[PDB]
RNA sequence: AGAGUGUAGCUUAAAAGCACCCAACUUACACUUAGGAGAUUCAAUUGACGCUCUGA
């Protein structure tokens, strides 16, 4: 069914007049320049982390591919057979104080 | 009839059996570019051409590029697209750097060698 | 009175014309072209050159493009060129750094509209 | 990493003022949970 | 033209790909349409995940038909989000569900249902 | 050549903590939040404190504060649960609730003839079993519990091949969905390690690679 | 211990071009625009500082 609550509501169109101010001041956004140049320059890097850990794991896992392939001649055809039971793969997200 | 291509044709290397998994042509910009730059290489066909036809100065260079960017004014100056730079310096610093190679496009242009020195 | 090519109709850009400027802004540098319309260069001016690149903080903002406007309109003011074609696509015509390439040229002395063909 | 879509923002544009409450459901265990009315903390019983 | 050398050169079409169950023959095992539900209390950290895994998908060459969302529901409000996944290596499959447990920012749950 | 069959098997726990803010990720908090409170649009508790007040104010010429006050005492009344379980123990290596904002290895003390190790739990296979159902074995073995955990798939993460008889070691990654862990004092040497320990624990050049298909976040 | 060696992720580039990241439109992706960080491992073609493989 094409119903999608996308849709925004009707309340937000009459009382739009509590701020109208928006002014800031030149060190203001200096600073938010330089922040998101260092953010940028901080996400990067943690892409890059990221990145490198999984061309590292990867090329870990193709080594571990390789190596089972020389060495057992009838564990590959079940090593890439996959596993029916992650149909219903669930996980929970974080938290902050444990039960 | 067909008769075979004398040289390599374009577009065969690419042509494979799954192109979904090859990434992607996203804009415009990026085709002008290589088409330019395959329009410059010579080819077997007819074309249009045919018938209309030392470390220390980069030492010394990087530590200026650092210390430019490392003043304040400057980068909010930049930031702000308010900054501006003396054409007179510039002007000079290309009368010593690369003058010549370009004096020497304009001579080849202007049709001076070719009726001067053969 | 000498002849411009004329067609190329159905392909970007237009043709007609005797001298193009045309920038290439790259992921690190902003460069500009004079250029004939055989394929010859004329004159050139780029941020791949120390002389304007160690007096700009980055070589690729609005900064830089008006800058580099400038040095080009200087050195085509004393190069006797004086008329020019610039063909942005639609998306950067809007654009603010090519908008103030256009005003840096138009006061730097050099004209972006070449005049007609005597017939 | 569990920040990297932590420091968000509403990308629309007609929304309200959002508050980020503490949430537990009835393990005590508190979530961040930005809603109106600004509270807290909060216990499903 | 057709009998001069340079028949075809401009040719297109091939390279034009204009136009479910898994890929198990014998050797090249692969998963077919998936969906994956990420239900939160918080929209933004919802469609910000939605971002963060749909960014993950596009940079490591994965086929994403769809990015849609359902309906809440009145309860608080739950939020959830689809992301189609197809296309994956057994090896890249334990990689990108190591990658997208261990990516959750806060309270997100994860699903590797598939269609219907 | 004779072979030495042997797999293994890389456990993981997954962070129920989630990991602490940088005090940079603490101003684009505070400063999304303040981007969301200037682009915002007429909240109704806003409404409620603002418009209120004004009125009785143009009553008083001629409650928000409350729900505050008590929104505050009962922020209050619940104390939150401390996620440092972590420096105060700071010798329990054998509980689960060693850290909590990181993963966690099991990692076992063994005792050989010619070697004594502090190795990645490891195991012996036959032909016939599964390498899947030899890690399942291994789990419920070695530590002698009841947990719950989760494979991914029998794809393998990595190999290392030492000799004196030829010989092989497997290593597998697991993933622990929860688990009733009695009796924590075991008489083994289980060690719940996050990153670092296991360089300290773990030195020779197929145990100080160990890392590289670990997930360090 | 020996061999292969070496420009940011990639280059039969010579300090470049493709890559990469946020900010804005997009449910979202993508485009575009605004910005950003980048390197020839150190000494005189050669030696030694860093990585991979082969040994114990």
């Amino acid at each position: 069914i094409p119903i999608e609550d996308f849709i925004t509501p009707l309340k937000f169109l009459d009382k739009a007049r509590e701020r109208p101010q928006v002014e800031l001041t030149f060190e203001e956004t200096e600073r938010r320049a330089l922040l998101l140049k260092k953010w940028s320059l901080y996400k990067q890097q943690e892409r890059k982390m990221e990145r490198d850990t999984i061309r590292a794991m990867l090329e870990a896992q193709q080594e571990a591919l390789e190596e089972l392939q020389l060495e057992s001649p009838k564990l590959h055809a079940e090593a890439i057979k996959r596993d029916p039971n992650l149909f219903p793969f669930e996980k929970e997200g974080p938290h902050y104080t444990p039960p | 009839r067909r008769t075979p291509p004398l040289g390599p044709m374009p577009n065969s290397d690419i042509d494979l059996s799954n192109l979904e998994r090859l990434e992607k042509y996203r804009s415009f910009d990026r085709y002008r570019r290589r088409a330019e730059q395959e329009a410059q290489a010579p080819h077997w066909w007819r074309t249009y051409r045919e018938y209309f036809g030392r470390t220390q100065q980069l030492l010394e260079r990087k530590q200026a590029i650092q210390e430019l960017r490392a003043n304040v004014e400057e980068e909010r100056a930049a930031r702000l697209r308010t900054a501006s730079v003396p054409l007179d310096a510039v002007r000079a610093e290309w009368e010593r750097t690369c003058g010549p190679y370009h004096k020497q496009r304009l001579a080849e242009y202007y049709g001076l060698y070719r009726d001067l020195f053969h | 009175v000498a002849r411009k090519e004329r067609g190329w109709r159905t392909v970007f850009p237009s043709r007609e014309f005797w001298h193009r400027l045309r920038v290439i802004r790259t992921q690190h540098h902003v460069e500009a072209l004079v250029e004939h319309q055989n394929g010859k260069v004329v004159v050139s001016a780029s941020t791949r050159e120390w002389a304007i690149k160690k007096h700009l903080y980055s070589t690729r903002n609005v900064v830089a493009c008006e800058s580099i406007g400038r040095v080009l309109a200087q050195r085509c003011l004393e190069a006797g060129i004086n008329f020019m074609v610039y063909q942005p696509t639609p998306w950067e015509a809007a654009s603010d750094s090519m908008k103030r390439l256009q005003s840096a040229m138009t006061e730097g002395g050099v004209v972006l509209r070449e005049p007609q063909r005597i017939y | 990493d569990s920040s990297r879509a932590s420091l968000t923002r509403v990308h629309r544009q007609a929304y309200a003022r959002l508050y980020p409450v503490l949430l537990v459901k009835q393990d005590g265990s508190t979530i961040h949970i930005r809603y109106r009315e600004p509270r807290r903390m909060l216990a499903m019983p | 033209y057709k009998t001069k050398p340079t028949h075809g050169i401009g040719k297109y079409k091939h390279l034009i790909k204009a136009e479910v169950r898994a890929i198990n023959l014998g050797t090249d095992y692969e998963y077919g349409v998936l969906n994956i539900h990420l239900t939160a209390y918080d929209m933004t950290l919802a469609e910000s995940y939605a971002q963060y895994v749909h960014n993950l998908c596009n940079s490591l060459s994965i086929k994403v038909e769809e990015s849609y969302a359902m309906p809440t529901k009145t309860i608080l409000t739950t939020h959830e989000r689809v992301v189609q996944i197809s296309g994956l290596s057994a090896t890249f499959a334990e990689i990108f569900l190591e990658i997208i447990q261990s990516s959750l920012p806060e309270g997100v749950r994860l699903s590797v249902k598939e269609h219907t | 050549s004779p072979w030495r069959l042997l797999g293994a098997l890389c456990l993981q726990r997954p962070p129920v903590v989630s990991k602490p803010l940088t005090p940079l990720q603490e101003e684009m908090a505070s400063l999304l939040q303040q981007i969301e409170i200037e682009r915002s649009l007429y909240s109704d508790h806003e409404l409620r404190a603002l418009d209120e007040n004004q009125r009785l104010a143009k009553k008083k010429a001629d409650l928000a504060q409350d729900l505050e006050d008590m929104w505050e005492q009962k922020f209050l009344q619940f104390k939150l649960g401390a996620r440092i379980t972590e420096a105060d123990e700071k010798n329990d290596r054998t509980s689960l609730n060693r850290k909590l904002d990181r993963n966690l290895v099991l990692l076992v003390r063994e005792k050989f003839g010619d070697q004594d190790v502090w190795i990645l739990p490891q195991a012996e296979w036959q032909p016939g079993e599964t390498l899947r159902g030899t890690a399942e074995r291994t789990l419920a073995t070695l530590s002698e519990n009841n947990m719950e955990a989760k494979f991914l798939g029998n794809a393998p993460c990595g190999h290392y091949t030492f000799k004196f008889l030829g010989a092989k070691v497997f290593f597998f990654k697991a993933l622990l969905l929860t688990g009733d862990f009695s009796q924590a004092g075991n008489k083994g040497h289980h060690v719940w390690v996050t990153k670092d320990e296991l360089g300290d624990y773990l030195k020779p050049k197929y145990l100080a690679q160990v890392r590289r298909f670990v997930s360090d976040l």
